[PDB]
Formats: C-alpha cells, structure tokens, sequence
C-alpha cells in the first residue's frame, strides 16, 4: 500500500540499520522489517562474509551493509553503499535471432546492432565515463519487397519498452490552419514527460514513419504547398534535436526514393544510419526457402522429392516476396486437387488426409504463376520472332557468331564493364529478330527491350523518363543485356526540315557511355 | 489545393433563461416550506 | 561560478569575444558612469550558418551563463492556430512578465530572455502588393510593434537562429531590433584540435583512452568537418570496442572478465572514417575511383609535359594575389583521355575542397534545372580558403548537334557571365574544362574567357604503342617481336581508351590467331590524322 | 485483479493438478482453488466417470482431467486438454 518511487539514499539507510541492529546476531536468509524515515522495508538476508562466509554473524559498528532492490520491486536505490542496482535489461529474455524469421540479411543486422543497440546494453557505469550520447535514427531504402518492413517489426518487437507509435503515410495532414503541426507535436508528449520525472532511469520510446517521403521534402523546392510542408519540417526538425535535450527516443524511417529527403535531416546527430536491402544472392534464396518451409516438413506435410537445392539455384533474381508467392501457390494447387466441388464446395475427406506436396506442384507453379520483375520474359520474343530463324546462307551464321563473341567479352571482362554494338542493313531486313535471338541465347539472368510503341502519343520528357527508368533498373543486377530497337523512331526524324527531338538525342548519348556501380 | 483555411466565428449560446429562473424558484420555494412542517413535527 | 573553459565550445573565440563585447559589456560596468553616458541597451541577436556548426548549443551557453529567471523557448511554428485572432494573442503572451516588472521596479528589473527556433518558418518577407497579401502578415506586424513600440523596453533580450539569412523581412534587422549579427562557419585546423580534445578530455582522465592515438594526426587528416561530424566520428570509434566485447548471435552475453580492459586503439579510428562517416564538404576516393578507373601510365613524353603544367597553375593561385582566380582548358582528339589527366590534377592539388560537375547526373532536365545546379554547385565553393572545380565535357553541357546548328543559349549565357565572378575576397579558386571540339567554341566567343589553353596529343609512333604494351604486358615477347616488325615501319594515328578496346576485343580469338586479328583491327581502324 | 489474456497449456496444469490431488476424493459441483505457475484459480467439479457417471469418485494418478474455461471468462487455453473447439462454416449450400 505504501509503495512509491520516491529515490532512497543507501548510505543514510544503510547508517541507520548500521545504529539500530548493532551488536545483533544476523543469519543467511533471515528476514526481518527495517523503518527508515517511517518507512517500513523488507529486509532479506542473502549473503555474510567475514572481515570468508559464514552462516550467521554478529553487526557491529564498522560491518558494511550492501543493499540491493528486490526482483520487480519500484524501490528507487540510490547510493554507492548498494552494489546491486537490479538494472532491468532492455532485451527481452527470451529472444534469439533464429526465431525472428529474417534470412540474407546477416551484414546489415551485425552493422545495425553494433552501431544502435552497442550502447544500450553494455554495463552501464562503464559508460558513464565516457559521456556518449545515444544514436537517434535508422533509414532504411531499396525497390519494393525486400523486407523493409519486416525488419522494422521485428526490432520493434526486439526491445522491452513499450508498445511503439505508428504513423501510416500522410495521415497527419488536416485542412485547418496550425492542426499538423499539433498532430506531429503530441507524438513526443509521452517522452518529455517520462526524461523530466525520471531523469537517467526512463525506459526507452519508439516511433517508426512509414513513407516518410510523402511528408519530408526539400524546403524551397515545390511549389503550390510551400507553407505546410515547410511548417512541417521545421516543426519535426525543431522538436528531434532542439534546446531542451531528449536521450530516450529512436525513430525508424523508411522510403523506396533516398534522393527526394531533406539534406539537414540526414547529419549525425539525427537519422545517421543509412542501409540500403537489396536482391539477395543464392545463399539467401536458400536460407529464405528453409524458413518459409519449416512447419511442413515438422509435421510430414511435405514430399521426399522436392530438393531445396535446385530450386534456390532455378529462380534467378527473385525477392523476398516472391519466393514467399511460390510457396503459396504451390500448396493451394494440392489444397485444390483434393477438393472437387464445381456446382457447390464439398469437401473430402478420404485422401484430405494423405496431403502430400510433391515436385510436379512446385513446377507447374513456377512456370504459370510467378513472374519476377527484374527477371527474364518469354512472352516477347514470340511476340519479335514470329516465324522462327530460317538458315539460307553463310551471313546468318556470321552474325550469330559475332554475337556469340561480343556475348563471351561481356561475361569475361574485367576492364570493359560495358560494351555497345549496331545492328544496320537495308529495310524489310529483319534486324529485330536477329537482335532478339541473340539477346535470348546470351543466357543472362535480366532482359528486357525498349520499343517505341510503347510511347505512342508521348512527349520528349514522358520518353526521356521511361528509358531512365528502364537503364536504372538493369543497374541492379549482376549482368544484364537491354536491346533499344528503331533508334530513328524514337527520335522522330523526317526528312523534310530535317526535324528532330535534340532532349531525346542528348539524353541517349549520355546514357551510352555511363559505366554501371562497381562490380556489374 | 486550397491553403489551410481559417475557421469560422463562433457563436454561443446560453442556457438558463429568466422565465426558467422563475420556473426554478417555484421548484425552491415549497421546500423551505416542507422544511417547516417537518421541523414542527420533530420538535 | 562561471567559467569559460566550463561551456565546453571550441573553435569560436572571435564571435564569442565580439558578442560579449556588443551585447553584454554596458550590463557590468558600475551603473553610475553609463547613466551619466545616457546610452540604451542591445535587445538581440541573429545567428545564421550551415547545417550542423553549432549554433543552438551557443544559445542554450548563453541562456545558461546569466542570473536570470529561466529563458522561454518557442519550437518553431508553436504558436499558429486556426482560430480568428488567437496566433496574436499567442505572441502578447511572451512579454507580458517584462512589461509588468518594468512598471513596477522602475530601472531595477532582472532580465528577460527569449529563444526563437527557426525563426525564418513565421518571419517571411511581408507581401506588400495588393491581392498578394501573404497567408498571415499580422503576426509580423505584431511583433515588429512589441519589440519596439509607443512604449518602451529595457529588460529583454531576443536570439534568433536560422539557416536562411534571405527570407527575414528587413524591418525586423534594422540597429534597433536585432542589431548583432553573425555568421557561423566551418573551423579551421586549431579549431578542429580544440574540439576533438574538448570531446575527449572525458575519455583521457580515467585511462580508457591507449597510448598509440595521437590527436595530432586525426586534426590534420580531417578536412573540413563540421562540428558535429568529429563528434560522430568519436561515437562510432566509441561503439567499436564496446562491440567487441559482447558476442550476441544467439543470446546476449556480455562477457565481464575481459570487458575491465577496454581500451580505445586507432585501429578503430581508421575504420570509422573508412566506413561510417562520410563529410559534406570535404571529398573521399569513391569519386576518383569511378573516374580515373585504370590508373595512369606514361607511355611517352607528353604526359609528364601536361602534368608539370598544371603543377605550375596550382602553384600560382595558391600564393598570387592580383589574380585570385585562374582557369585552363584541356582539349584534344576524341578518346585520348582528358578527363582521367584532369582528375589526377585536381587529386594533386590538395585543396580542402574538389567537386566534379558533369553531365551523368542530369539526364532529363531541363535548361532551368542546368543552371540552378551549377549555380548551387559554385555558390558551395564560396565558403572554403581554396577550392578547385573541373567541368566536363562542355559540349554535352550544351546540348550541341551539328545540324541546325541547335544548343542552349541560356546555359552558355550562365557559363560565360560565371567565369569572370570574382569569389568574396581573401579566397581563391580555380577552374579546368574539357572539350573535344575547339573550333565550335572558338566560333561562340568563348576561348576570351579562359585564361590559358593545354594540348593533349594521340600515340603516332610504333616506339611509343611498343611501350604501352609492354606496360600492359597482354603480349608476351614473340608476339611482341611480331608486332614489332609489322608495324615498326609505319606510323600510327590512335587513341589510349581505343587501345584497350582493341586488346580486349583481340583477345577472345583462339591462342594462335590472337596476332593476326589485332593486326586486322589496327589495320581496319584507320589513321586520317 | 489478475486476470490475464496470456496462453495457459492445460497439459502441464493438468498433470500438476494430478500431481496435487491425486488419491483425494472429488465430488461433482466441488468447488477448489487450485495454484498453477504461482496463479490461482477457481475450480469447478462439473463430471466423473468411472475408469458410467459417478457423484463422487477417487482422483489417481492415471486419472484424465479434461478443463473447460467459465462463462465469459477471459482464461486462454491451449493444448488438447480441453473440451472447446471451433470451426467456422464459411460456406453454406
Ligand atoms: N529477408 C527475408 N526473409 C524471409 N522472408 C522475407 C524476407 N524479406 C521479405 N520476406 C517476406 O516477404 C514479405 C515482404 O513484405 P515487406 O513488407 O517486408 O516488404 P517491403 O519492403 O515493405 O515492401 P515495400 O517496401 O514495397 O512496401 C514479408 O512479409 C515476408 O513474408
Ligand atoms: N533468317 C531470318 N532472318 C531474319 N528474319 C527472319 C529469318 N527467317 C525468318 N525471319 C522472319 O522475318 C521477319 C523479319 O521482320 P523484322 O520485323 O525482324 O524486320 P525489320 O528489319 O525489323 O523490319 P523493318 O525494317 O520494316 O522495321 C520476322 O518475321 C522474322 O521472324
Ligand atoms: N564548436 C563546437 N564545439 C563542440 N561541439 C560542437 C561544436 N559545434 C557543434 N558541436 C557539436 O554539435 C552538436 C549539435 O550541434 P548543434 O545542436 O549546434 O547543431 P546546429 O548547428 O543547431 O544544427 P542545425 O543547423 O540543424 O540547427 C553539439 O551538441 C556538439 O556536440
Ligand atoms: N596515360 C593515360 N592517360 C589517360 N588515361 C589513361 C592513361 N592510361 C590509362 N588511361 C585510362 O584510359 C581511359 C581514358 O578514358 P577517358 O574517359 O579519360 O577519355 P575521354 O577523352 O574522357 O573520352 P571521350 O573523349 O570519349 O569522352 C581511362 O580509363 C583512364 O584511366
């Protein structure tokens, strides 16, 4: 009934127990009631040690007592005399790495824990003599399903505090003047209160944006909304790091466009670490197809055929949520071949009950349902190769040849990380096929192709757009091999005049000669 | 769109009203009276 | 009890000096004397810089040094609302405790301090056009009449801090609002050395620092940081150790037998600033590494030519003083390789600041946005003693095309007025440019601008191509004395990036036809010098 | 005052219960506090049957206990050692 956090000083406390049970026998586990300054305390007895340990013992004016708060006990120590302060750890006994669920991302969690949590967990009077402050942010960035989200979940979950605050996108804008600042403001309320009662003590506070780009842009760029979004942005850069210090805060934030973020929110000192999740190699398609198939193969709902192996080498750059996409759909097939009701849902249960997912499933899927953004497509060269190739001479074995040997140098080099060639003859010719076949056999694991009648109608810039975009998504591979066909039709040329579009034409000479990121 | 847009005036409006006060006043007035008869019947 | 070397900022003595000096001299000398010199008092302060120099921990100093109650802070927009007449009200707020105790004690009050936080978010230049009016223009009224009104005031003092010095209306900086202004930069050397031993003093005075960590040699390998950035670096350094004694895989476990012997080592010093801290104003390798991607051999005469020359321009605008700006233009045949010579100068020059500006990063855009690039590009070159600039490709940059002709006129206009604006004086810069077309820049009036001109020339000898391939080393030496027959009688027209295109593509032949094939190609290429 | 949504396995508080109670007589509708993992809880006999329906009976060690959580009661139970089971018809003919 009296409890209260008030702080209690040890040494008085311990001065005072010190005078009262002077020359008074004490015992190991002997339990007794202390009253200092009206106060009323358990007092339990857990170890003796002579000026050796021995069971029972005799206070005298100079033993030395060591007090330490009992387990989930509010009791505020403070003091010297105590050696136990019953410092609650800021993990959660129970966690271990493998149970959280995350595969091909060793690198980036090893580098997070070392640089944000390092802090937060080693002794603590260590690191009060260095006088460090704690890190104050994390942004994370990459092209969708890659597992931004997860991972902000999972750390989340990591810690002992409290439940976290959420802000789903823009949902703090309002119409009226002088709301969103209200809005981002009382987000902080719960943590000034807690580092002003509670000083060194407070438990730590989360805060995770999703989307943040949608609310933090460079101020003086765009035009129409200047004033709220500028409004907005000071306020949150005023309230993260202002004149009245905070040290219990972390914020999470998340984007799929790094460029397009204020400078000024991104120094030490405020979000500072910055990872980029990228397309995992083979070993993470292995380790993310192990999770993904663990409860099947615990309860004997999977086949002796199906080899994880080979699958993790057969899909080629594929993601997180594909691979999650596979899975699913390879079972809801057998769920299916057993259920047989087309004019009303009937259930059996005769072989509902020897469910077995077998090879044929994983196959069948694979070459139907699932189709990777950053992998290759089959549906365009039947659409460019409509006849097949026909041999009617040496030239067409010359040609394949070439592209043969141009295709080895790209593959072997160290030196020519790009390689370019032109394909040229009369009309009615056929070049698309012949390029389209030599694209195909390459054997890449990225292929794509920029045709203008796909632009029908379009402007220069809408043009100038669509091949950046295409270009930087083959920059995120380890090969590639991109085929631009009618060069003239994307630059509109005609004769008469001659008339033509000079952004186009600038853009595409740029754009021959810009050598990918290291390594591709 | 449109900037943020300022709100509008206010305008309030009271409860209680004279006549009601009256109507109150009759509701007050018959307990002193009950107080009375019940004082006598105690004394 | 206040002391200097207690607020713990390094690297600012002068605007520290200068501010006491303006603002606080008149409140300490004995009363007597200022009455009989009838003088009033300062009432404000403007601090304005880049991102992360220390302006707000100079304010929270100042708020901490005075016996004065406790200062008001205001968190940028903390005082809008949507309510007609409230975001007023708001502001009369502020000073109502001044002008009371005013009334009461006469000229015997305390002091008052107020703290605006990004005070450019409600300060903006007032509309003063009709049907322009801005979104709120009374509460600039407001304060401009409280701050200095019918009435008067002699008990408050107003800090502001901003990072746009250009946005505050101009009344409100006039000498009898906020008459001391300042501006706070990056640090030099000593002041780099000042702050890391102020961080570090904690660290040394209970042994956790090792022996081998010498301050001296961090202070000069790192060139323009900003405040904040050492400390960041110290942090991560920090982290590092404190790592290393905890293995958590599996389940946290602090080992606390060998954790009484941390100890800092440079060790984690070096791959700090390998890997977590990256500067701003400053340059790293990455850049270099992406230009200059196959080093730089000296297969003849005329490259060392080149480089003396460019020693010799750097030399003179770092100790000339009539010309404080010098510019050079590299020119030549196609594929000879200029860029990758005029990044190696610009690496030699050890200036604090090198920034490349070309075209790979502005695919798309649109005259305007070219302009506004490079002027932001220049304009961050301003704020440093020494900075070197390389602009690449001119003509790209120009958007030319032989038919027509057809280029950008305003992006030339910008360039042309952009090369003779002389820095803010007591500063010095230089200027490279690249072209692979002389003429077309000589007809456009442009070659009056640069200063001077350098030459890049092709390989034309067989001595010469012998010697880069054996450089190289990709022919070994019957192959080579193949080579040599075959071509040591002739003459040669090619360039270095061609030559390796050459071999690479020679190579993929089988082992017996690789000389044959190079000879074709060689062949095939053709001189026409 | 304690009630609490965690998950309770009612093997391992069924086999303590065993543990606690075994050899001692148990009527239907008896009413007991039973102490599981330090929390406490109110126990209602509701069935016997013989190792046929009895009123009161013998708890052994090999006896089955089979638990079922009150009306309204916010317990949650796991495990196989309960009464309660689900199944939602999502289609209809
Ligand atoms: N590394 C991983 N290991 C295992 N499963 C993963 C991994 N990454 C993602 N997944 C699975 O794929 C899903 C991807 O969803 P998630 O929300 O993580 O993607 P995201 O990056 O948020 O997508 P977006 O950013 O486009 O919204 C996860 O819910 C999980 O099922
Ligand atoms: N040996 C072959 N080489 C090329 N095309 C062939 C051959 N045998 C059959 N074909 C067919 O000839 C057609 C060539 O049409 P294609 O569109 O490739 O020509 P094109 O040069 O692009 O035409 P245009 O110049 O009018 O744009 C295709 O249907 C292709 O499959
Ligand atoms: N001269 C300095 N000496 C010591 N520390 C400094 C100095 N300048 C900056 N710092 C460090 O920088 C930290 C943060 O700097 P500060 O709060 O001044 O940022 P700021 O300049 O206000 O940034 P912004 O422009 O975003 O408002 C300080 O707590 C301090 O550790
Ligand atoms: N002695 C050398 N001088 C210059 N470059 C050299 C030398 N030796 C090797 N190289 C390499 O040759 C290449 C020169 O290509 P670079 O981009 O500099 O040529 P460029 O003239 O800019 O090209 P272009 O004129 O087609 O735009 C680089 O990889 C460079 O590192």
């Amino acid at each position: 009934k009296n409890i209260d956090s008030n702080p209690y000083d040890t040494d008085k406390m311990a001065a005072e127990f010190i005078q009262q049970f002077n020359n008074q026998a004490f015992s190991v586990g002997q339990q007794l009631v202390f009253s200092f300054n009206d106060k009323l305390f358990g007092l339990l007895v857990k170890d003796i040690e002579a000026m050796q340990k021995i069971e029972v013992g005799l206070v005298v004016g100079n033993s030395q007592v060591a007090f330490e708060k009992a387990e989930n006990s509010s009791l505020n120590l403070i003091g010297k005399a105590k050696t136990k302060e019953n410092r609650q750890s800021i993990i959660n006994p129970d966690w271990n790495f493998e149970k959280m669920g995350i595969g091909g991302l060793d690198k980036e969690f090893s580098d997070i824990f070392r640089r944000a949590f390092a802090s937060r967990v080693f002794p603590p009077e260590i690191v009060e003599q260095m006088g460090c402050k704690h890190v104050k942010g994390i942004l994370l960035y990459g092209p969708p399903g890659c597992g931004k989200t997860l991972l902000a979940r999972q750390i989340g979950k990591m810690l002992n505090a409290r439940e976290p605050k959420v802000v789903n996108g823009p949902e703090i804008l309002n119409k009226y003047v002088g709301e969103s600042e209200a809005n981002i403001r009382k987000l902080f309320a719960d943590a000034e209160e807690e580092q002003r009662r509670l000083g060194a003590n407070s438990g730590l506070h989360i805060i995770i944006f999703d989307e943040i780009d949608a609310i933090c842009k460079q101020r003086g760029s765009m035009a129409g909304s200047t004033g709220v979004h500028d409004t907005v942005v000071n306020q949150l850069l005023s309230k993260i790091d202002g004149v009245e210090q905070l040290n219990n805060i972390l914020v999470i934030g998340m984007t799929n466009r790094p460029d397009l973020i204020d400078e000024a929110l991104l120094r030490p000192g405020r979000l500072e670490v910055k990872m980029e999740i990228g397309l995992p190699d083979e070993k993470g398609r292995l380790q993310i197809l192990h999770i993904h198939t663990a409860r099947m193969r615990g309860h004997q709902l999977l086949s002796a055929d199906v080899d994880i192996k080979e699958l993790a080498v057969e899909t080629k750059n594929f993601s997180g949520a594909e691979l999650e996409g596979l899975v699913r759909a390879a079972q809801s097939t057998a769920m299916n071949r057993h259920i047989k009701a087309s004019t009303k849902v009937e259930v059996d249960m005769e072989k509902a009950e020897s469910l077995q997912v077998t090879r044929g499933d994983f196959l069948a899927s694979l070459e139907n349902d699932i189709k990777p953004a950053f992998g290759t497509n089959q549906e365009d060269y039947a659409s460019y190769i409509m006849n097949g190739i026909i041999k009617w001479g040496d030239p067409v074995t010359r040609v394949l040849d070439d592209g043969e040997l141009l295709v080895q140098q790209t593959k072997n080099s160290d030196r020519t990380p790009l390689v370019s060639v032109l394909l040229e003859g009369p009309p009615h010719s056929g070049k698309t096929a012949l390029a389209a076949k030599i694209a195909e056999e390459s054997n890449f694991p990225f292929i794509k192709i920029c045709s203008p009648d796909k632009m029908i109608g379009f402007s220069e810039t809408a043009k100038c757009q669509a091949m950046k975009k295409i270009f930087d998504d083959a920059y995120k591979s380890q090969l590639s091999c991109v085929v631009v066909d009618d060069i003239e039709r994307l630059l509109d040329y005609v004769p008469i005049g001659p008339r033509f579009s000079n952004l186009v034409l600038q853009a595409l000479l740029v754009l021959l000669k810009k050598a990918p990121p290291q390594g591709r | 769109g449109n900037p943020a847009i300022f709100a509008s005036g206010i305008i309030m409006d009271s409860s209680i009203s004279k006549q009601a006060l009256s109507e109150i006043e009759t509701r007050h007035s018959e307990i002193i009276k009950l107080e009375n008869s019940i004082r006598e019947l105690h004394d | 009890d206040w002391n200097f070397e207690k607020m713990g900022i390094g690297g600012l003595d002068k605007e520290f000096s200068d501010i006491f000096r303006r603002a606080f001299a008149s409140r300490v000398f004995p009363p007597e004397i200022v009455e009989q010199m009838g003088c009033k008092h300062v009432k404000g302060i403007l601090l304005y810089g880049p991102p992360g120099c220390g302006k707000t921990l100079l304010a929270r100093q100042i708020g901490k040094m005075l016996n004065a109650r406790e200062p008001k802070v205001v968190n940028g927009p903390e005082i809008l609302n949507k309510y007609v007449g409230e975001s007023e009200a708001n502001i009369r707020k502020l000073f109502a405790d001044a002008e009371e105790e005013q009334r009461r004690l006469g000229a015997n009050s305390g002091l008052h301090i107020i703290i605006f936080d990004e005070i450019d978010a409600i300060c903006k230049q007032r509309g003063s056009m009709a049907g322009s009016t801005g979104v709120h223009d009374t509460v600039v009224n407001q304060l401009l009449s409280k701050i200095d009104g019918v009435e008067q005031l002699n008990n408050i003092l107003v800090i502001g801090m901003t990072n746009r010095p250009d946005l505050i209306d101009e009344a409100l900086l006039r000498p009898g609002r906020l008459e001391v202004k300042m501006e706070i930069g990056l640090p030099d050397e000593k002041g780099r050395l000042q702050i890391l031993h102020i961080h570090t003093a904690r660290m040394r005075g209970h042994q956790l620092l090792s022996a081998d960590v010498d301050i001296k040699e961090l202070a000069v390998e790192t060139k323009n940081f900003s405040g904040a950035e050492l400390e960041g670096l110290v942090r991560a350094a920090q982290s590092t150790a404190m790592n290393r004694h905890i293995k958590a895989s599996t389940k946290v476990e602090v080992d606390m037998e060998k954790a009484e012997s941390l100890q800092v080592t440079r060790g984690d010093f070096l791959a700090s600033l390998e890997n977590d801290i990256k500067p701003a104003f400053g340059t790293n390798q990455e850049d270099y590494a992406s230009y200059i991607m196959n080093g730089i051999i000296k297969w003849g005469d005329p490259v060392t030519r080149v480089l003396d020359d460019g020693e010799l321009l750097v030399q003179q605008t770092k100790n000339s003083d009539r010309t404080p700006l010098v510019s050079v233009l590299l020119e030549g045949p196609p594929h000879s390789g200029k860029t990758a010579l005029a990044a190696k100068i610009a690496e030699e020059s050890n200036f604090p600041f090198i920034k490349i500006c070309s075209p790979d990063k502005m695919i798309g855009f649109s005259e305007t946005a070219k302009c506004q690039a490079m002027k932001k590009i220049f304009d961050d070159a301003y704020k440093s003693q020494l900075s070197c600039v390389v602009v690449d490709d001119i003509e790209r940059l120009l958007d030319y095309v032989p038919i027509g002709p057809r280029f950008s006129n305003l992006v030339l206009q910008a360039l042309l007025v952009l090369l003779k604006k002389a820095p803010p004086q007591g500063r010095k810069l230089l200027i490279i440019g690249t072209t692979s077309r002389k003429d077309v820049l000589q007809e456009m009036e442009m070659l009056n601008a640069f200063s001077t001109t350098i030459h890049v020339p092709n390989i034309a000898t067989g001595e010469q191509l012998l010697e880069a391939l054996e450089l190289l080393g990709n022919f070994k030496d019957k192959e080579r004395t193949t080579i040599a027959q075959q071509v040591k009688g002739k003459k040669v027209w090619i360039g270095i990036k061609k030559l390796l295109m050459l071999i690479e593509m020679s190579l993929q032949m089988d082992p017996e036809y690789r000389v044959r094939k190079f000879l074709a190609l060689l062949r095939e290429e053709g001189a026409s010098p």
